[PDB]
């Protein structure tokens, strides 16, 4: 079971872009992937403080890393133990749905569909399969082989529902237009586009301090689909 | 002894310097600059000490540029032609080493015995190279390496070396379309990477440009060729002495 983890580009913009977009020229990755998580390296004051002063612990005078080793003897696991555990819980059982809860998530399925549907009707740009159901589905089986239950329950799955809710979020979240700005070229400078193309958005924007690949490609991709 | 006597009489005069300038490529007609810029590297910095340290450069480059049909190769020639060690290639066709050693392997009987060659073979000396905008980035960046670290490291499937090459480089680029462009940057024009252009001071850049002194001085030279007479146009210094007289003003550590 695949995890990945992508690297953005060109940072914040990328968000005021539509949500998809980002990998290739193609979303499709993102589709088959279930649960994405747009991330950050926030800064809160009081969160920044807590992280700082933590570091300021860690360096000395040292002693910090025994909190973990305090929820140990407390209540926290070794994580040596941990591992153990997830093998067990793997191999054992396997769990299975309850009906009431499979319901819920067609319930569930359907507002998703037709409310962001509706929410497509403005052609807004972002998505939404049934693989994602699917998804859900492995999520709530996930978490009942948690409790190690055979059997799942309802508000089991609320806590699922909501979590992928959050993932849904994730998949919701102008431009300067000057390297856009091709127009100059294709015009008073090439009505015949020839004995330039890409070659061309080179040179003129090679010593410009200017254009990079996806940079260049963007602009000319916008350019296309923008009309110009 | 008998030369000697010759000599004094070159350091003496005050216009020798014009002599040399004017003397230097009979072949070629005018542009007086890079005349200056094939001598001012025959004759070198103390390219010595000044420790702790890392020594100081030392030597000169030349990068000369332009239209074609601007014989720009006759200066190249006239090199190869007048001073020992002295290599010349055309390279696009290098190929690759070429500039740098093979190095031979076997001989037989234990081998490592290495091959001249191209740039390494002339050593102290003035290496001229066609066209660098031909050679892509394979040997430019070795190029950069006899320019930048002065030596020549070659390790190749065997015993590992360093071979020391201490040259100027004479070359000839032409541009991007084999024009200007004048309101281009030149930085934009020559097409060759920035660490190697940094290190090549100056250009000496050649352009066509309206003149009457100049065209006069054409008409009239050129009508002279077709015309047996006068042909007796000449230069001061012919050839060989100018050797003599160089290899001498090369003794002096100024």
């Amino acid at each position: 079971s695949v995890l990945a983890a992508a690297n953005p580009i060109y940072g914040r913009y990328d968000d005021l872009k539509s949500p998809g977009d980002n990998i290739d020229f193609q979303t499709t990755i993102l589709s088959r992937f279930d649960m994405i998580f747009i991330v950050k390296d926030d800064h809160n004051e009081e969160r920044d403080i807590s992280i700082a002063n933590h570091v300021i612990n860690i360096h000395t005078g040292n002693a910090n890393a025994m909190q973990n080793q305090q929820e140990e003897n407390g209540s926290e696991i070794s994580i040596e133990k941990m591992k153990r555990y997830i093998t067990y819980c793997r191999l054992k059982c396997a769990p299975r749905l309850s009906p009431q809860a499979a319901e819920k998530l067609s319930s569930n399925f359907v507002t998703i569909r037709k409310q962001l549907l509706i929410n497509e009707l403005e052609s807004t740009e972002r998505p939404i399969t049934i693989r994602q159901l699917e998804a859900i589905i492995r999520i709530t089986e996930s978490l009942a082989k948690l409790e190690l239950s055979p059997i799942a329950q309802e508000r089991h799955v609320d806590e699922a529902i909501r979590l992928f809710q959050a993932s849904t979020m994730d998949a919701a979240s102008t431009s300067l237009s000057e390297i856009r700005r091709f127009e100059q070229e294709l015009k008073r400078r090439l009505p015949i586009g020839w004995s330039t193309s890409y070659q061309t958005l080179r040179r003129e924007f090679v010593d410009t301090h200017r254009f990079s690949q996806l940079a260049l490609d963007k602009a000319l991709y916008a350019l296309e689909k923008h009309e110009t | 002894s008998d030369e000697i006597n010759e000599l004094k009489e070159m350091v003496k005069d005050e216009h020798i310097y014009d002599k040399l300038v004017r003397s230097i490529a009979p072949a070629v007609f005018g542009h007086e600059a890079v005349k200056k810029g094939i001598l001012l590297q025959m004759l070198g910095g103390v390219h010595k000490s000044t420790v702790e340290g890392i020594k100081l450069r030392g030597d000169i480059n030349i990068c000369v540029v332009g239209d074609p049909s601007t014989s720009k190769s006759q200066f190249l020639k006239y090199v190869v032609g007048f001073a020992p060690r002295s290599v010349y290639t055309s390279g696009k066709a290098s190929s690759a080493a070429g500039l740098t050693a093979a190095v031979v392997r076997d001989e037989e009987g234990g081998d490592y015995t290495i091959e001249a060659g191209a740039l390494m073979l002339a050593d102290n000396g003035i290496c001229c190279i066609d066209e660098f905008d031909k050679m892509d980035i394979s040997d430019q960046v070795a190029i950069h390496e006899a320019m930048e670290q002065q030596t020549i490291s070659i390790a190749k499937a065997g015993i590992h070396a360093t071979l020391n090459a201490r040259t100027s480089i004479l070359a000839a680029a032409n541009p991007v379309g084999g024009r200007y462009n004048r309101k281009l940057s030149l930085r934009g024009n020559l097409n060759m990477t920035a660490p190697i252009m940094s290190r090549f001071d100056l250009f000496f850049v050649i352009l066509d440009d309206c003149n009457e002194k100049i065209d006069t001085e054409l008409a009239s030279h050129i009508v002279d060729l077709h015309m047996k007479r006068d042909e007796a146009i000449e230069p001061p210094f012919s050839a060989e002495q100018l050797r003599r007289y160089i290899k001498y003003a090369r003794t002096f550590k100024p």
